[PDB]
């Protein structure tokens, strides 16, 4: 249960991060924004935040005019890790994200592996990392670190 | 119970990373001293199967440049209708689509991919089309990241999308570099488009053409005009830098399909650009 | 529940160290590595041992234990790499 929520959390994260796309986006008013936006206060996070595009939507009949990509994000809000999901890319500001309260958590720190070194910030417009290291502090578990590959071996 | 599955799916992704590692291996080894990309090379024999504890992987590699790259529409141009637009209208026409609708879609695609927010086509539309939708959004105004982004353009449906899918792609290049050596005979409508004949591909040499000039000067293309040949020369290739990996992974009851786009980085260096779970 | 939680946290260490193997070179993967990772307030020892594969493609086992001497492996993983 405490375990279920953590397992859920890790599941959401793995499914999102491991299918990240090197796709720049248009923001709430159509402004150009980077493929991966990450750092202090991203999505009004109380800690670090991140926002990116991922694929892997399976919709083999392709019945509605929609692509197989989504925009997702993670932040700390009200003492919780929270997942935000938009149902498509480059969404109008009228389009509001779903919000999923995940584990209690109070600090999210991110590092990014560029293919050579680990760096603390990400600033490319088009390119995405090879790997991401996430650290957070959970009142239920303590300090948790996880490394994800974003796009397999290089 | 969920601990086991989550471990196993994690292990299903790691086998996908294993699958990809093998692909990059096979590509480096078969292409190391090779100047071209053709279907008698070792990478093109498949699928390969490997056992894993409680499962297996199946892997198949294909030439990602064996298709019409829609991102050729991102190419800086200064003509009222560039070549990629002409060719796509010709391609779409050949899928039982009336002249009008084929134009609407191609022009809509042009406007969706071109970086400006202004209209320059009779039938194509920019942000207004897309803000008007049930779930409103903006026009990408950049190269497509995935072929699925085309589903959303003006005059598109599921039937046509699925007809178009085997023939067009979204590569991270604005060039049209179609590898004539790897086009399947079934993709022969592409050639029909590009020539304004499965015979050409049916009769392709065992180890492909040495170059595009050799392709273009074969007896079968005697009567085609010089201008068509000069522009075909700008869009065809005998080489490739992009491959698709399909991996089908099984761990106990878990079945996962992964599609990975691989880029050639050096003579013996290939990398995965991105990957996604795909339809079976 | 305690054992499920233990395997879950040891599982994170195993995953983390498998990811890092994909960032290393072929020669580094060919030799045994081991270390220590502090996670969720406990200390987990890990080590990565090459196995011989069929295809001329590397393999490696990843083991995680609560014990410095690696008795009683909580989580094992196997992974394949290019050679
Ligand atoms: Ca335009
Ligand atoms: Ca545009
Ligand atoms: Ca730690
Ligand atoms: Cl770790």
């Amino acid at each position: 249960q405490k375990l279920n929520l953590m397992q859920q959390t890790m599941s959401f994260l793995t499914h999102d991060l491991t299918q990240m796309m090197p796709r720049p986006v248009r923001g709430d008013q159509g402004q150009r924004e980077p493929a991966l936006l990450a750092g202090a206060g991203v999505l009004a996070s109380e800690s670090e935040g991140m926002r990116f595009v991922r694929g892997g939507v399976v919709n083999p009949l392709m019945r509605l005019p929609r692509s197989n990509l989504l925009t997702v994000g993670y932040r700390i809000h009200d003492g919780y890790l929270e997942r935000l999901a938009w149902p498509l890319t480059d969404a109008a500001g009228s389009v509001k994200p779903t919000m999923q309260k995940l584990i209690p958590a109070d600090s999210l720190r991110l590092q990014f592996y560029d293919g050579t070194r680990w760096q603390e910030s990400w600033s490319s417009v088009q390119a995405i990392p090879v790997a991401v290291r996430m650290t957070l502090h959970s009142p239920q578990w303590g300090e948790i670190e996880r490394i994800w590959l974003l796009r397999g071996p290089q | 119970g969920r601990t086991r599955s989550q471990q196993e799916y994690q292990q299903a992704l790691w086998y996908s990373a294993s699958a990809e590692s093998l692909a990059l291996s096979a590509l480096s080894l078969s292409l190391k001293n090779e100047k071209r990309v053709h279907l008698e090379q070792p990478w093109a024999s498949g699928p390969r199967f490997f056992p894993l504890p409680q499962g297996q992987i199946a892997v198949t590699l294909r030439d990602a440049q064996a298709c019409f790259n829609l991102n050729a529409l991102a190419q800086p141009t200064t003509a009222s209708r560039p070549l990629a637009v002409q060719q796509l209208i010709a391609l779409i026409s050949r899928l039982d689509v009336p002249a009008y609708r084929a134009e609407l879609i191609a022009e809509s695609l042009w406007e969706f991919i071109d970086e400006d927010r202004s209209v320059q086509t009779r039938l194509g539309r920019e942000d207004s089309e897309y803000l008007a939708r049930s779930v409103p959004f903006y026009a990408a105004n950049q190269p497509l990241a995935d072929i699925s982004e085309m589903r959303v353009v003006q005059g598109m449906d599921a039937g046509l999308y699925q007809k178009l899918k085997p023939l067009v792609c979204a590569l991270p290049m604005t060039r049209q570099q179609i590898n004539i050596n790897t086009l399947d005979v079934t993709q022969s409508v592409i050639l029909e488009a590009l020539f304004d004949a499965r015979a050409l591909l049916q009769q392709r040499p065992a180890k492909g053409w040495e170059d595009v000039d050799q392709f273009l000067a074969q007896p079968l293309l005697a009567d085609v005009d010089e201008r068509t040949k000069k522009q075909l020369k700008t869009v065809l290739s005998v080489d490739s830098n992009y491959f698709w990996l399909r991996s089908d992974i099984t761990v106990n009851e878990i079945e996962l399909t992964m599609n990975s786009l691989i880029v050639r980085m050096g003579p013996q260096h290939f990398s995965v650009l991105w990957h996604q779970t795909g339809e079976s | 529940q305690h054992v499920l939680e233990e395997k879950t946290v040891a599982g994170w260490v195993a995953e983390n160290q498998t990811a890092l193997l994909y960032l290393m070179t072929r020669g580094q993967r060919a030799v045994r590595q081991q270390g220590e990772s502090d996670m969720a307030g406990s200390r987990w020892y890990w080590r990565t041992t090459p196995l011989s594969t069929g295809n001329a493609l590397q393999a490696v086992d990843i083991e995680v234990s609560l014990h410095e001497d690696f008795s009683s492996v909580i989580q094992s993983r196997r992974a394949w790499f290019s050679a």
